[PDB]
Parts: structure tokens; C-alpha cells; sequence
């Protein structure tokens, strides 16, 4: 709107013109057949008053040169003048235009010629207003609709016994005042009034008698005291008849059709009617006939929340409306705590309202559950029952709260008849959508079921890895953790983190041990290894062949990640130590050697034969390892299964430079 | 099960049927007949309209009106003989018949005799014949060419451009006319049946309107009589009945009586057949009727001001325009739906550019799940902070991305216009969505859901790499707002950095369809990343199976020494297990392992006969030893 | 009994079992007609209904990721789809087209598991031909479904 | 929630408001009540 000089067609000042013209319209289209079959020629009494009346529709159309208009494809509003006035020009300008011509003044000064008189029935597209005042009066939910839908039949019904009055009192004056008694006012006599010189007659005798014709015609009545005599006015009464024939078949069907098509207070009542006649029929009680009938009325009053009326409304739309009205009524539930907001905004789009009375039941007994509804309002209550008719209150479920969630993870009958207390507003979530949406959203499906066992503290059921909701879960968590595995053993720090941060947990396992822990340390990325560690993992976790991420770490060599897993809890923890000490003195390889003893293994642990590994060490000749073998170990005076110290079987070796070593635990003793 | 359903099923055989034989016989659908059919529609009009004009207001045709009436039977007696040449469309056996036997036949037993009565010279053989009346009577066969008008009305029914309820009305109302037609031509009959001096006794001849009196009535212009017998059936039938015209006669009762009688059951059923129409709503009323019911629940569940015009604007977006019809579409099945949309959409997700060179089951994939949208301008759909639940992408319409600093600072920062896509890279990423989209033409969005677009993106990973490839190279996001992440989500090895794992954790939880459809579609490898395993380390050993064809697929490599030094026949024999010890030692697995001596004097220590014989049958030679040269005979005899 | 009772009596899966298992059976079948060309069932699923051929020719596929197929069987009159993806509660490996005017008849997934655990020996015997007819190449154990249980 | 709830409910709480105090107020549905809707729907 950078005009500043175009009117927009919402204005409050142009709709207090619309309502102008339309009442300038509604006159104007009356008169204009009342001034063709009445007349000749206006009046000078009626001069000034065809003037003006020719003027409010001559502004208007200078005003339609300036009114924006919503566009058709692309929903805007066009202010733009070369845009309005081609539109104008093309669709309602030149039968506006002509109409508005002076065609009596025209008339009267062309020598009075009958066919010039004929162009003032184009003033006729002036009920255009009249139509577009209907059409924006039905596309208005504020107005009623048995205030429009034959109302703009009686308009017809109006316009059409006017015009046709008009029509029949014109084709009376067609013929010459000599041939007056061959025409059906000029052979008229009512009582002992006779309609003779019929022209000299007032002009609201001859308007209330054509009228009167017209409208005893249209209503089928037809009298006989006025008909037609002619050959031109028996043409014209024969397409009048057949023309208003259709138009009352035409009312009726519409009278009939919003009559057959009643409201849904009288769909409700004939429902009522006939179930009060069956509750009469079978003789039933009285809070038995109250509880039906209350039943039904709360349907009737609470079915309005279908979403069925809805399914055509966009998601993002549809999503808002259920994030505005369920998601306070789900934020505060005890099962859903901790859960992440994508999947509350997934429960929220399928729950269904549900209202209860105080008495009916909901869930009973030997059932397996197919919904799981949550308390808004209400007190409803859980009776587990027995065989012998007993009822114990178990538990008495108010607002926020739950029920069925263990009956569908567990996939078990429900434990509980839940009968309500109060005037509940449940809301309904089935099982199939429930359990799509936990194996989708697995992360939750977890917390949730971390939330289901504290609760009741696992009252039973409590591995529930049986239903598949629990299945479903572990076999993502398992893939999951071999792709945080597979980010974590090349350098994928950022994949990782995003991997975490995305609900994972950094210590389920692979297939075989191998927590990203164990990867990250035997590849020695010690980034890595500071944020799993930071993050909290158990840094003694073993594998199926007995391995911790010390081990791999002294394994692959790299002393950054040895001496930052050794500032916490490393321990090494390895069995069959002995003989693993002894099998790396036999691969000699004295840097993984210098790995292992560094901060670990005890060196004193044996193997199958009762021996040391420095037995073993000097058994070769092996001084270079030998030294670093007793760094830190002690008790050298240790005999074999064949009852060997090693001094003695150093001693035989045939090298004598590693017995230097033998004089040092001599002063311990 | 055809022979049951010849409607529903072999509608149109077309093929061996056209030409036969005989060369002649013309298809009922040439364009060189239904330009006959017409002309012998408006020939059979007339001559149904002139036929009781002709007998009720003349005593045979004068002397002009005998070339029209000759022309107006040599018409006719030529549609006779060509009616010997046309084909039969058939009820039960859906084939037009070309055989002209039957169509001789079907024809002599059916509208001819009657169709070749009523070309006869009826006003010569009347005026041969000695001028009798009842001569006169066989010119009522000429009615029977109302066939050519009610098969007019049944070619028009079964057109479904034109509502079946409204051809009816039609009909009844072409039934109402000529109805009154030929009242008024048997009204006026039954005024000359009487003597010309007993004319007083008529309704005609006892009749004077205005002025006017209907004396000698037979000497006034035929248009004036008709125009008078029309006019009195005309506000007959209407039920007005002014009573200026009426019966005088009992001849004239009678017929009043029986003609009264068939408008008033007339008039009944097209009043009737009027409701039925209007009963079957319009497009207002169906609009108002939801909309009055979405108004309720509008006002009781208390929505905000901007989302009930928000609401209202779809509604009235969905009725009054843009008529998307998918609720009825929703009864056709998934494959016909799946071929629908991929007739409807591939040209639009085809030229997305994020879809690069794909493959075509991608695309059908992606096609399968789409919804169309609609929405106004001023909308926002996916607004900037938060989380993307929908991919969309703009079939047409003008979309708008913007952004903002500290302030509201909306400035473009792009223009979405057909054929492209947005929560595309925030799907791909794990971030909130960066711009609020909002609408500034009147749009068809395509949406596609996030998990959907999850599912068939780890399904179809080459198209996965493709399209993130299609997302870095660009000028890396700086065309929007320079949001630039890492390098998106990078390479990830789905080749075989997970993919070799996903196959792993296949055969580990022993999911053999799995298996098969990630080996049977190509990426069978031998190696795992982190470790040395293999698809024949894991499932047929440790696992020991689950699924017994895990062992007979490809004949993957045995004796793969592992990162731990253990063959697949090691870790078959550890978990002890008996069947792929049993069928590995075939397939040539062997025992090697390094220090294979010291770990067989560690199981005689430890303990274990079972251990120690499963490792001596499955192949083992206790010769070898330890760093002190021990056989296990050594240490076996030890302890 | 009259209706239904001449297909359900000649199906493979159905052999051995006694004549009342086959009159709780074929109450609850639903008639269906498809015309040649539509697809009743997909490649990973769990299928939801236990169908009869009475006159057809269903094919069933397995399709690829690469838009690839080939059938795997042409199941004739007289066959039965879905059973064995339902009481060994696996997904539906077979992408279930149809090449003729097919006359199937419904039978849905939880009423079949209803009439099996009420009526045991017939669901033994169906059990057994199961693991003869498929041949049970694994899964003779088959206790991943609470059926089997 | 129940104030929603008021005519399509409990609604039989007559007993308490039938005779409080003014010793005049005829019930709608009496019997006398019904000898003068009918005798003056006549007149
Ligand atoms: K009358």
C-alpha cells in the first residue's frame, strides 16, 4: 500500500458505501420495469429523480477505478491502479457504463422511438449488486443459514412477478387505445368498476392490478377474474407459467432439502426418542436409565473434539493445536520425566479425548490393553478383583497419571478394573501408535523404561526383555553402540560427541566387550579418552578375552593414554598374568615389557610350572631385560615346581654379565 | 473368474473384432454417423412436434406441406436402411458385434415395423382411401421417433460432464413440454370430432375472450388456435387454470380428467427429482456445515485470535478453491495411490536441486510418501529454533526464508520458489532450523516427513553420500546465512566403516533375512573396523549360529588370523559347540595360532577335558611347545 | 460351512486338522477380490491377515534395493500366504503381487493366534506342516512367538 | 470442569428448594396446575 489513493475493499468507509448502492440497486431495478411498462416517457415530476440515481451509480463507477482486489493464485491484495482497471474495464464496466445513460432524455429526443426505449432493461445489471450482497452474505458464518437460503428465493419470487407485471401491463399498451377491448385491462371489470380508457386510470390501480395478476399467477392460485385475451399476452402467460412452475419446484426442494437436512440437535433427540423406547420396552430401572441416558448426552456434548473434522487442516497446524491444548497435560506425567521433547510432541498429535461419568468402566480385568490413556481431570480408582466377587482400591489414580503403560510394554493383560470416581477427561493413545513411536524414538523408549521399573520398583516382570517394545530397544542400543564404537575408533571426536549428545550412553557394549573406551585407548586419541572418561565410563570394563583399556593402551604402545588412564582407577586386572609375563620375556620384545611394568601387573605371578618370570628371564641370557624385570620385583629366593632358585639356573646359562644383577635384594632380609 | 466379472474386467477388446469381414458395417462412433445422429435427432424433434399438430388441427395436409413432409419420410426411410450397417454394442458380452446377421436380426425383432409404419404416405393413403377417419389414426405411429430423443437423454446420462440428476430434470422437463403439446392438439381434436352446427358445444366454439368470439372456428388462422389449445394446457398443467378456457363437452371432461391426472403425478415427480438434486449439497452449504462444526470446538477449547484465522483460512482455502480431494482418494489402495503420485510428483522432486542424480527406486521411495499443502501468505511454518519435523519442498508459490540478529531484523535472505526445498539441512543435521519460513504467495507445498527421510536415507546410502555431497558442494550454506556445519555431517563410512558392522551385529543377534538382503545387495567383506573380526568370526562361533545357513552363504574366507589371534575354528571350539567344528574342518578351517603350546599346557593346568579334547579332534598336533620346549605331556604329567 | 468350507478344507496348511478347528476357521474369512496388478503385502513387514487363495494366481516377490525383483514362488489356488509370518512372528519376506483376478479370504492375525491357543493339537498339526512344507531350514525351536509358547 | 457440565447432569436437586419458606408458590407440574392449563387452553 504505497499508493496512499486506493481504497482497500475491507475498509469501514467503502462497506458503508456498498450497503449504499446495494440499497440504490434494490431501487433502481425495481423502478426500471415499473419505468418501462408504466409509461411512455417519464413525468417531469420524475425528471429530478432520474437525474440523481443515474449520478450514485455514475460515482461508482469512477469508485471502482480505485478499490484493490484480492488476486485469485496468489491471495494478495493488488493496489495496483493498472491492475484494478484493466480488471474493471474487462468484467463489469461497460454494462455499468450504458446503463447509467440519461435513455429517457435519449427517448425524448429522438423523435420517440419505441426501440431506443428498449435499452433502459441493461439498468437490470444493477441486481448484480444484489447477488454479490448474497454471495458475501452466504460465505458469512455469522448470519444464519435459513436467513439466506430462501430468503434470496423470495427475492426471485419478487423481482420476477414485478417485472412480469410490469411486462403484462406493457404488452396492453401495445396495442392502439381503438383496439382496447382485445386486451386484458381494457376487457376488465371488476364489480361495477370497468377498466375502460385504461391510460387515464392512476398509476397505482393499474400497478396493484398487473401486481395483482402476477402474483395470483405465480402462486398457482389464478382466479379468472384477470387473464389474458390476447395472442401475444396468452404467449407471454405461457412462458410466465413455465417459468415460475420450475421456480416454485425450485423453492420447494430447497424448503424440503434444509428441512430433511436437520441439525444434530434433532439427530440427538430422535436418538433419545428411541432409546428412551427401548428402556421403556425392557422395563429397566432408574439409575440404570439415568446412566444410559447420561451416557449418551455426554457423547452428544463431547464428540465435538473429533479430529476427524481436522484431517485436512496442514501438520505444523495441527501439531500447534495439540501442543496447545495436550501438552501441559503430558509435560506433567510421572512416566514421560526426562524424555525429550521431539517425542512429546510426537505423543501429542495422536491422543483422542475421552469423557467418562462417575460408575462406568474403562479398563476391565482378563484383557490384554489396546489403549493407554492419561488422567486430566478426575479420580478415577484401580480395583484388582478376585473370584469370589471381592474389590480391593489398590490404587486411586487422580490427575496426572497413567495407566495400561505396563500393560503394553510387558505386552501382559492389565492387573487393574479401572472404574472412575469422578467426571474424568481421559485421553486415549493406542498401542500400535504408542509402540511405533518407542521403537522410533528409542532413546525415550529407554528412560521410559528406567521410569515403568522404579516406579513399582519392578513389583515383577522386571528383565521384560519379552515384548518387543523391550526388544526393539535393546537392538538399537546394541547398533547404536557399534556405530558410537566405530565414531570412536578413528578421529570422529565431533561424530562422537554428537553421537552422546544425541541420548546415547557411552558404556553399552559391542557384540564382544569393546566399549568406545577400549577403541579409544588402543588407538591412543586422547581427546577421545578425556571425554569418555569426563563423561563417566567404567575404566576396569572387560571384554570376552579378559582385556581392560590399560591393557590395549601398554598394548598399542602410545604412554599419553597409559599415564592418563593411570591417574584414575587403571588396574589391570588380568588373569593368567604369569604366564603372559612369561610368554613376553619368550617374545623378548622389551619396550612392551618396559609398557607393562610401568604402573601395573605384580612381576611375582607365576604360570603353570610354580616360577617367577625373572626365572625365565634368566634362564637365556636376557640382562637388558632381566634389569628391567627387577625394577620393582621382589622375593628373588623363589624355587621352581622342579625346586630351582634362579641364581642357580643363571648359573648354568654360560653367560656370566647378567649374575652382576644377583647381589641386589641381599640386604632386604 | 472373468466369465463372473465381464463388467469390471476385458471392458474394451478392441483388436480382433474392428474388420473382419464384410467392409461395411460402420462402428457406432464414426464421425461421419454422429454427424448423421444429429441430423436425425432434429428430424425425429420435428416430426414428434408436427406429428399431432398434424392430425388434430388439419383433415389431411393441404397442398404446400407435401414436399416437407415427402423429404420428412425420405429421411427416415433412409435411416431405415442404414440401420442395416451399423454395429452392435453389446449388454453382456462387451464386444460390438460386426456380424450383420445379428444385426438383421435384433433389429426386425425390435423398433423397424414400427419405425417403417410411420414412413408410409399417411395423408395419401387417407386421402386414396375414400377420406376415412380412422385412417388418420395410424399418423400416432410417427410418435415412436421419441426414441431418437430418449436415447439423446440416455447417451447424455452416462456423460459424466453433466450431473445424472440433472439429465433427469431435463428429461422431465422435455417430458412436461410436448406433454402439453400434444394435450393441446388432442384438445382441439376433440372440438372438431363434433358437427360444425353443433360448434356451441365445444370449448373452442363457445368461447370468447376480450372482444373476441370463436365462432366458426375452423375459418380462423391455424396460430391462433394453437396458440389458444397451448395456452389452455399450458395454465393446465401449471395448475393454474384461469377457467377463461375449459370443458364444455363430456368428451373434453374426460380427457381434462385423465390429463390433470398424468400432471399432477408429473409435476410430483420432477418436484421430487428437484429435491433429490438439491439434496446433494453444494459446495457452500458443505463448507458452512464443517465450518459451523470446527467454529464449536473453536469456542470451547479457547483458541488464541491468530490461530481461529488461521484455522478459518484453510478451510475456506480447502472449499472455494483448490478442491483436494484426498479423502476421497483414500479408498483406491497403496500401489494405485504409489502410481498416482509418481505420475504427479516426479516431475516436481526430479528437479529439486538436492537430488542431484539419484537413483529411481530413491525417488519412488521419497514420491511414495509425499502430501500436498496448501497455504496462505502471512504463514510461518517452520519458524527459526526449532526442531524440523517435516520435510518440505515448493511445488509452486513463493516462499521466504529470513533470519533475525537482536531486534526482529526480518531481512530476505532467500526467496523459495518452485522447485526447491527447506528443513532439507537440518534433517541431514541434528540442529534446530535456522530460518522462519514464511509464505508470501499462495503455495503447494510437498511435505515429507522426518522419519520417513530417515528410513529411506539409511536404506539408500549411496543416495545418502549423494546428497550430501549435493549439500557441500554449493558455496557451503553462505547463500543463505553462511551457517556453515563442519562439512555437514562428513563422509561416514557406511561403505565399511559401519556397514561391515551393521552385517556383524546381523549375524551376531542371528537375523538371517537381514543378513541377506545387506550380502545378496553387494558389500561382502572380510574384515570388521576396531577389530580383526569378520561375519564368519562372530555369527559362526561365538554366536554359534541361531540360523544355520550362516555358514553356506559365499563361502567367506576361513583361517582369517583376527586382531586377537583367534581363527573362526578357534572360536567355534572355545564356546566349545559341535556343529561348526563339526562342518568347518570340510571347508578346510584350521588350528594355527601363535604359542599354541603354551596355551595347550594352560588348559592342562586350568583343567578341562572337554576344552583339551575339542581342541585335539577339531585338529591339533600336541607336539609343539612353550619358551621351555615343554610338550603337554610334560605338564600333563606334572601335577 | 457351505460357502467357505470346500477351499479351507483342501489347503496344505490345513492337513490333519480336525473338522471343528476348520468350523471355528471359516466363520471368521472374509471374501476379497483384487484385479490383476495391485500389492496386498511388502517387503519388511509383519503381516497383519493370514490369506486363502480360492482361484488366482498371486506372485510373490522379493524386491531389492536397487529396484530389482524376482519371484521367489507363483502361488496358485489352494495356497496360503502370511501363516508363517505370523506364528513365528517374523516379517512377511515376500512382496506379495497378484497376475490374475484373485479370490482370497481374509483371516486377520489375532483372532488366528485366538482359535490356535484355544484349539492346540490343530495348531500342532499345523506347526508340523509348517516345518515339513517350508522344511524348517532353522527355526524348528521357533520360540521367538508366544503361539509356539 | 463440571460447570460446563450443568443441565446434562445430576439436575434432580428439587427437593431442597420445594417448600423453604412462602407457602403459596404452586408447582408447575401439580394436578390442580393441570385442571387450568387445559380449562383456560380451551377458553
Ligand atoms: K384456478
Amino acid at each position: 500500500n504505497d499508493y496512499k489513493y486506493i481504497i482497500h475493499p475491507k475498509n469501514r468507509w467503502y462497506k458503508a458505501w456498498e450497503m449504499f448502492i446495494l440499497v440504490w440497486a434494490i431501487y433502481s431495478s425495481l423502478f426500471t420495469p415499473m419505468e418501462f411498462g408504466f409509461f411512455r416517457g417519464l413525468p417531469e415530476r420524475l425528471f429530478v429523480l432520474d437525474i440523481v440515481g443515474q449520478i450514485a451509480f455514475l460515482v461508482d463507477i469512477v469508485l471502482q477505478f480505485f478499490v484493490a482486489y484480492r488476486d485469485t493464485q496468489t491471495y494478495r491484495t493488488v493496489y495496483k491502479p493498472t491492475r484494478i482497471a484493466f480488471r474493471y474495464l474487462k468484467s463489469h464496466f461497460l454494462m455499468d457504463f450504458i446503463g447509467c445513460f440519461p435513455w429517457d432524455l435519449i427517448y425524448k429526443a429522438s423523435g420517440k422511438h419505441e426501440l431506443v426505449r428498449y435499452l433502459l432493461w441493461i439498468r437490470l445489471f444493477r441486481v448484480r449488486k444484489v447477488v454479490e450482497f448474497f454471495q458475501r452474505l452466504e460465505k458469512d458464518t455469522r448470519i444464519n443459514y435459513l436467513f439466506t437460503r430462501i430468503l434470496k428465493l423470495l427475492f426471485v419470487e419478487v423481482y420476477c412477478t414485478h417485472t412480469a407485471a410490469c411486462i403484462f401491463y406493457y404488452l396492453a399498451t401495445t396495442l392502439p387505445p381503438e383496439n382496447e377491448g382485445y386486451t386484458w385491462i381494457g376487457s376488465l371489470k371488476l364489480g361495477d368498476y370497468s377498466y375502460e380508457n385504461f391510460r387515464e386510470i392512476d398509476l397505482w390501480k393499474r400497478y396493484t392490478t398487473a401486481l395483482y395478476f402476477a402474483i395470483v399467477t405465480m402462486a398457482t392460485v389464478g382466479y379468472g377474474d384477470i387473464h389474458a385475451v390476447n395472442l401475444r399476452e396468452m404467449i407471454f402467460v405461457m412462458i410466465y407459467v413455465s417459468f415460475d412452475m420450475v421456480l416454485g419446484a425450485y423453492l420447494i426442494g430447497n424448503i424440503t432439502a434444509l428441512i430433511v437436512k436437520g441439525s444434530n440437535t434433532e439427530r440427538f433427540r430422535d436418538k433419545m426418542n428411541d432409546l428412551i423406547s427401548f428402556m421403556n420396552r425392557k422395563k429397566l430401572g432408574r439409575d440404570l436409565r439415568s446412566q444410559i441416558t447420561g451416557h449418551v448426552r455426554l457423547q452428544y456434548d463431547s464428540h465435538y473434539t473429533d479430529t476427524v473434522m481436522l484431517q485436512d487442516i496442514p501438520a505444523s497446524i495441527r501439531a500447534k493445536i495439540a501442543q496447545l491444548l495436550y501438552l501441559p497435560y503430558i509435560k506433567k506425567v510421572p512416566l514421560f520425566k526426562g524424555c525429550s521433547t521431539e517425542f512429546i510432541n510426537q505423543i501429542v498429535i495422536r491422543l483422542h479425548e475421552e469423557y467418562f461419568l462417575p460408575g462406568e468402566v474403562i479398563t476391565e480385568q482378563g484383557n490384554v490393553v489396546d489403549h493407554l490413556y492419561f488422567v486430566c481431570e478426575g479420580l478415577l480408582e484401580a480395583l484388582v478383583t478376585k473370584t469370589d466377587g471381592s474389590e480391593e482400591s489398590v490404587t486411586l489414580l487422580g490427575p496426572h497419571t497413567s495407566f495400561g503403560d505396563i500393560s503394553i510394554i510387558c505386552n501382559i493383560s492389565q492387573p487393574f478394573t479401572v472404574r472412575v470416581c469422578e467426571l474424568c477427561h481421559l485421553l486415549r493413545l493406542d498401542k500400535q501408535s504408542f509402540s511405533n513411536i518407542l521403537e522410533i524414538y528409542f532413546h525415550d523408549g529407554r528412560t521410559i523404561l528406567n521410569n515403568i521399573m522404579e516406579e513399582k520398583e519392578s513389583n515383577d516382570r522386571i528383565k521384560k526383555l519379552e515384548s518387543d517394545i523391550v526388544i526393539h530397544i535393546g537392538k538399537q542400543e546394541a547398533e547404536l553402540a557399534l556405530k558410537v564404537n566405530s565414531a570412536a575408533f578413528q578421529g570422529d571426536f565431533y561424530q562422537l560427541k554428537s553421537l552422546i549428545r544425541s541420548g546415547a550412553d557411552p558404556n553399552k557394549t559391542d557384540y564382544d566387550g569393546r566399549s568406545p573406551l577400549h577403541l579409544a585407548a588402543c588407538r591412543g586419541y586422547e581427546d577421545i579418552t578425556l571425554f569418555l572418561i569426563q563423561e563417566g565410563v567404567d575404566v576396569n570394563l572387560k571384554d570376552k578375552f579378559g582385556h581392560t583399556p590399560l591393557f590395549e593402551a601398554v598394548k598399542a604402545g602410545q604412554e599419553g593414554v597409559i599415564g592418563l588412564l593411570v591417574k584414575e582407577g587403571a588396574s589391570f586386572n588380568l588373569e593368567d598374568s604369569g604366564n603372559f609375563l612369561c610368554t613376553t620375556v619368550a617374545k623378548g620384545d622389551s619396550d612392551f615389557l618396559k609398557r607393562l611394568l610401568s604402573s601395573g601387573m605384580n612381576p611375582n605371578s607365576e604360570d603353570y610350572d610354580h616360577r617367577t618370570p625373572l626365572h625365565v628371564a634368566a634362564s637365556e641370557g636376557l640382562f637388558l631385560m632381566a634389569k628391567m624385570l627387577v625394577e620393582a620385583g621382589a622375593s628373588v629366593i623363589s624355587k621352581d615346581r622342579w625346586g630351582n632358585s634362579p641364581l642357580d639356573e643363571a648359573r648354568l646359562c654360560g653367560n656370566k654379565k647378567l649374575i652382576k644383577l644377583l647381589e641386589d635384594v641381599k640386604n632386604a632380609q | 473368474e472373468t466369465f463372473r466379472w465381464l463388467d469390471s474386467s476385458e471392458h474394451r477388446r478392441i483388436e480382433t473384432d474392428g474388420h473382419n469381414d464384410y467392409k461395411y458395417i460402420i462402428h457406432p462412433k464414426n464421425r461421419w454417423y454422429k454427424a448423421w445422429e444429429m441430423f436425425i435427432l432434429v428430424w425425429a424433434i420435428y416430426s414428434s412436434l408436427f406429428t399431432p399438430m398434424e392430425f388434430g388441427f388439419f383433415r389431411g395436409l393441404p397442398e404446400r406441406l407435401f414436399v416437407l413432409d415427402i423429404v420428412g419420410q425420405i429421411a427416415f426411410l433412409v435411416d431405415i436402411v442404414l440401420q442395416f450397417f451399423v454395429a452392435y454394442r453389446d449388454t453382456q458380452t462387451y464386444r460390438t458385434v460386426y456380424k450383420p446377421t445379428r444385426i438383421a436380426f435384433r433389429y426386425l425383432k425390435s423398433h423397424f415395423l414400427m419405425d417403417f409404419i410411420g414412413c408410409f404416405p399417411w395423408d395419401l393413403i387417407y386421402k386414396a382411401s375414400g377420406k376415412h377417419e380412422l385412417v388418420r389414426y395410424l399418423l400416432w405411429i410417427r410418435l415412436f421417433r421419441v426414441r431418437k430423443v430418449v436415447e439423446f437423454f440416455q447417451r447424455l446420462e452416462k456423460d459424466t460432464r453433466i450431473n445424472y440428476l440433472f439429465t433427469r430434470i431435463l428429461k422431465l422437463l422435455f417430458v412436461e413440454v410436448y406433454c402439453t403439446h400434444t394435450a393441446a392438439c388432442i384438445f382441439y381434436y376433440l372440438a372438431t370430432t363434433l358437427p360444425p352446427e353443433n360448434e356451441g358445444y365445444t370449448w373452442i366454439g363457445s368461447l370468447k375472450l376480450g372482444d373476441y368470439s370463436y365462432e366458426n372456428f375452423r375459418e380462423i388462422d391455424l396460430w391462433k388456435r394453437y396458440t389458444t389449445a397451448l395456452y389452455f394446457a399450458i395454465v393446465t398443467m401449471a395448475t393454474v387454470g384461469y377457467g377463461d378456457i375449459h370443458a364444455v363437452n363430456l368428451r373434453e371432461m374426460i380427457f381434462v380428467m385423465i390429463y390433470v391426472s398424468f400432471d399432477m403425478v408429473l409435476g410430483a415427480y420432477l418436484i421430487g427429482n428437484i429435491t433429490a438434486l438439491i439434496v446433494k449439497g453444494s459446495n457452500t452449504e458443505r463448507f458452512r456445515d464443517k465450518m459451523n462444526d470446527l467454529i464449536s470446538f473453536m469456542n470451547r477449547k479457547k483458541l488464541g485470535r491468530d490461530l481461529r484465522s488461521q484455522i478459518t483460512g484453510h478451510v475456506r482455502l480447502q472449499y472455494d478453491s483448490h478442491y483436494t480431494d484426498t479423502v476421497m482418494l483414500q479408498d483406491i489402495p497403496a500401489s494405485i495411490r504409489a502410481k498416482i503420485a509418481q505420475l504427479l510428483y516426479l516431475p516436481y522432486i526430479k528437479k529439486v536441486p538436492l537430488f542431484k542424480g539419484c537413483s529411481t527406486e530413491f525417488i519412488n521411495q521419497i514420491v511414495i510418501r509425499l502430501h500436498e499443502e496448501y497455504f496462505l501468505p502471512g504463514e510461518v511454518i517452520t519458524e527459526q529454533g526449532n526442531v524440523v519435523d517435516h520435510l518440505y519442498f515448493v511445488c509452486e508459490g513463493l516462499l521466504e526464508a529470513l533470519v533475525t540478529k537482536t531486534d526482529g531484523s526480518e531481512e530476505s535472505v532467500t526467496l523459495l520458489g518452485p522447485h526447491t526445498s527447506f528443513g532439507d539441512i537440518s534433517i541431514i543435521c541434528n540442529i534446530s532450523q535456522p530460518f522462519t519460513v514464511r509464505v508470501c504467495e499462495l503455495c503447494h507445498l510437498l511435505r515429507l516427513d522426518k522419519q520417513s527421510f530417515s528410513n529411506i536415507l539409511e536404506i539408500y546410502f549411496h543416495d545418502g553420500r549423494t546428497i550430501l555431497n549435493n549439500i557441500m558442494e554449493e558455496k557451503e550454506s553462505n547463500d543463505r546465512i553462511k551457517k556453515l556445519e563442519s562439512d555437514i555431517v562428513i563422509h561416514i563410512g557406511k561403505q565399511e566403516a559401519e556397514l561391515a558392522l551393521k552385517v556383524n551385529s546381523a549375524a551376531f543377534q542371528g537375523d538371517f533375512y537381514q543378513l541377506k538382503s545387506l550380502i545378496r545387495s553387494g558389500a561382502d567383506p572380510n574384515k570388521t573396523d576396531y577389530d580383526g573380526r569378520s561375519p564368519l568370526h562372530l555369527a559362526a562361533c561365538r554366536g554359534y549360529e541361531d540360523i544355520t545357513l550362516f555358514l553356506i552363504q559365499e563361502g567367506v574366507d576361513v583361517n582369517l588370523k583376527d586382531k586377537f589371534g583367534h581363527t573362526p575354528l578357534f572360536e567355534a571350539v572355545k564356546a566349545g559347540q559341535e556343529g561348526v567344528i563339526g562342518l568347518l574342518v570340510k571347508e578346510g578351517a584350521s588350528f594355527n595360532l601363535e604359542d599354541s603350546g603354551n596355551f595347550l599346557c594352560t588348559t592342562v593346568a586350568k583343567g578341562d577335558s572337554d576344552f583339551l579334547k575339542r581342541l585335539l579332534s577339531s585338529g591339533m598336533n600336541p607336539n609343539s611347545e612353550d619358551y621351555d620346549h615343554r610338550t603337554p605331556l610334560h605338564v600333563a604329567a606334572s601335577e
